[PDB]
C-alpha cells in the first residue's frame, strides 16, 4: 500500500492551458482517490482534505474555460478540438465525480462529441489534433498499432462515463459495441505488451475478453506479473495498472497479488515528466484493487 | 435556474461534495466505506421532468456491510440476456441486462447481489413482446 507520507507532493494548485490544468489535475484527483480509498486521511491529516477538493474543483473549473461550443477541448480555444485530450478529460472527470460533484451536460457533450464527429464507420476513434504536451498521452506515444491502442483509450473512458450519459447520448451503447467490435478483430494480432494491456481492460469491462484472447492477454505477461516492453519504466507501470483493473474486471483474484506486488514494488508514487498517465492509471488501479481486496 | 434538494443520504458511505444551489444536470457519485460494499447505481443527477423544479433520477445505493461468504444465484430475465457481468457472483457484484429483439424492458436494468443472497435492490427487470 503506496504510503501517504510519500504522496503529498501529488496535491498539486493546476494552472495552465487545458492541456497543464489536466497535467496538475490529474494527480491531485487520482491522490485524494487512494487516501480516500485506503482510508488513509486520518494519519495523513483529515483538515488537509476540504483543501484539496477546493483544489481540485478549481482544475475542474478552470478546465471548462477550455471547452468548445462543441463540447470538445484542446490546448486552448483557437487550438484544433483534441480526440484524446477531450477522452482524457471525460476519463478524469468521471473519476472525479467520486469527490466533486460535476455538471454532466459537459461531461456527456464531451461523449456525443467523440462518437458523432470521430468514430469510424468501422468503429475506431480517430485523432485529427495531436496532444502539444505529447508526454501527457503515456503509452500512445509510441506509433505502433495506433489505432487500437486510441481506440482502447476512449473506449475506457465511454465505458466509465456511461453509466452518467446513457439517457443523455443516444448513440452511446452502440459506439461502445462498434468500439469492442473491432478491438477483437485486431486483438489476436497485437504485438505491444501496453496494447494488449489497455485493449484487454477495454474489453474486460464488456466481458468479451474471453477464450483464446484472455489467453493471449494472460501469456502476454513477462512473470505472470507485468506488462513490459523496451520502452519505459512509465508505460509498463500504465500498461500493467491496465492489466490489474482487467483482471479485476474478470475477477481472476488468483493471478492478481503477483501483479499488484510488482506495481507496489516499483517505488514510483506519481509525478514528473510524462507521468500523467502512469500517475492516474496506477493510483486509480491499486485503490480498486483495495475496494475489491476479498 | 431550475434546481434539485438534497441528495439522499447514504448510511456508511460519502457523497460527492458539491455546493447549494445545485443546478439540474448535476452528477454525484456514492461510494462505501472500506468493508462495506456499495449495492445499487452509483451515480445519481439532478433532472427534470415537469420542466420546473429538479428531481433526483433513481435512489440513492445502500452500502452492505462486505459478507464475505455471501453468493447469488445466477440470475436470469425470459426475454433478455446479461450484457454486462461475470460469474462467480460474491457480495455486492452487479449484472446488467439487454432484452432480445421484440421486447421491451420493463424496470432496472442492474441487479447487486446483496449479503442475503438474493439479487437488489429492485425486482430482476421485466421484458415485454412487441
Amino acid at each position: 500500500m503506496l504510503d501517504a507520507e510519500r504522496l503529498k507532493h501529488l496535491i498539486v494548485t493546476p494552472s495552465g492551458a487545458g492541456e497543464q490544468n489536466m497535467i496538475g489535475m490529474t494527480p491531485t484527483v487520482i491522490a485524494v482517490h487512494y487516501l480516500d480509498e485506503t482510508e488513509q486521511w486520518e494519519k495523513f491529516g483529515l483538515e488537509k482534505r476540504q483543501g484539496a477538493l477546493e483544489l481540485i474543483k478549481k482544475g475542474y473549473t478552470q478546465q471548462l474555460a477550455f471547452r468548445q461550443p462543441s463540447s470538445a477541448f484542446a490546448a486552448f480555444v483557437k487550438r484544433a478540438p483534441s480526440t484524446w485530450l477531450t477522452a482524457y478529460v471525460v476519463k478524469v472527470f468521471s473519476l472525479a465525480v467520486n469527490l466533486i460533484a460535476i455538471d454532466s451536460q459537459v461531461l456527456c457533450g464531451a461523449v456525443k462529441w467523440l462518437i458523432l464527429e470521430k468514430q469510424k464507420p468501422d468503429g475506431v476513434f480517430q485523432e485529427d489534433a495531436p496532444v502539444i504536451h505529447q508526454e501527457m498521452i503515456g503509452g500512445l506515444r509510441n506509433n505502433n498499432e495506433k489505432d487500437m491502442a486510441l481506440t482502447a483509450f476512449v473506449l475506457i473512458s465511454l465505458q466509465e462515463a456511461k453509466d452518467i450519459c446513457e439517457e443523455q447520448v443516444n448513440s452511446l451503447p452502440g459506439s461502445i459495441t462498434k468500439a469492442g467490435d473491432f478491438l477483437e478483430a485486431n486483438y489476436m494480432n497485437l504485438q505491444r505488451s501496453y496494447t494488449v494491456a489497455i485493449a484487454g481492460y477495454a474489453l474486460a469491462q464488456m466481458g468479451r475478453l474471453k477464450g483464446p484472447l484472455l489467453n493471449k492477454f494472460l501469456t502476454t505477461a513477462k512473470d505472470k506479473n507485468r506488462w513490459e516492453d523496451p520502452g519505459k519504466q512509465l508505460y509498463n507501470v500504465e500498461a500493467t495498472s491496465y492489466a490489474l483493473l482487467a483482471l479485476l474486471q474478470l475477477k481472476d483474484f488468483d493471478f492478481v497479488p503477483p501483479v499488484v506486488r510488482w506495481l507496489n514494488e516499483q517505488r514510483y508514487y506519481g509525478g514528473g515528466y510524462g507521468s500523467t498517465q502512469a500517475t492516474f492509471m496506477v493510483f486509480q488501479a491499486l485503490a480498486q484493487y483495495q475496494k475489491d481486496a476479498p | 435556474g431550475i434546481s434539485c434538494g438534497s441528495p439522499p443520504p447514504i448510511l456508511n458511505g460519502r457523497i460527492s461534495y458539491y455546493s447549494t444551489p445545485i443546478a439540474v444536470g448535476t452528477v454525484i457519485r456514492y461510494s462505501c466505506s472500506g468493508t462495506f460494499r456499495l449495492i445499487g447505481e452509483k451515480s445519481l443527477l439532478c433532472i427534470t421532468k415537469d420542466k420546473v423544479d429538479g428531481t433526483w433520477d433513481k435512489p440513492a445505493p445502500k452500502c452492505e456491510y462486505f459478507n464475505k461468504y455471501s453468493s447469488c444465484p445466477e440470475p436470469i430475465v425470459p426475454g433478455g440476456y446479461k450484457i454486462r457481468g461475470s460469474t462467480p457472483y460474491r457480495h455486492g457484484d452487479s449484472v446488467t441486462f439487454a432484452c432480445k429483439t421484440n421486447f421491451s424492458m420493463n424496470g432496472n436494468k442492474s441487479v447487486w447481489c446483496q449479503a442475503n443472497n438474493m439479487w437488489g435492490p429492485t425486482r430482476l427487470p421485466t421484458c415485454v413482446s412487441v
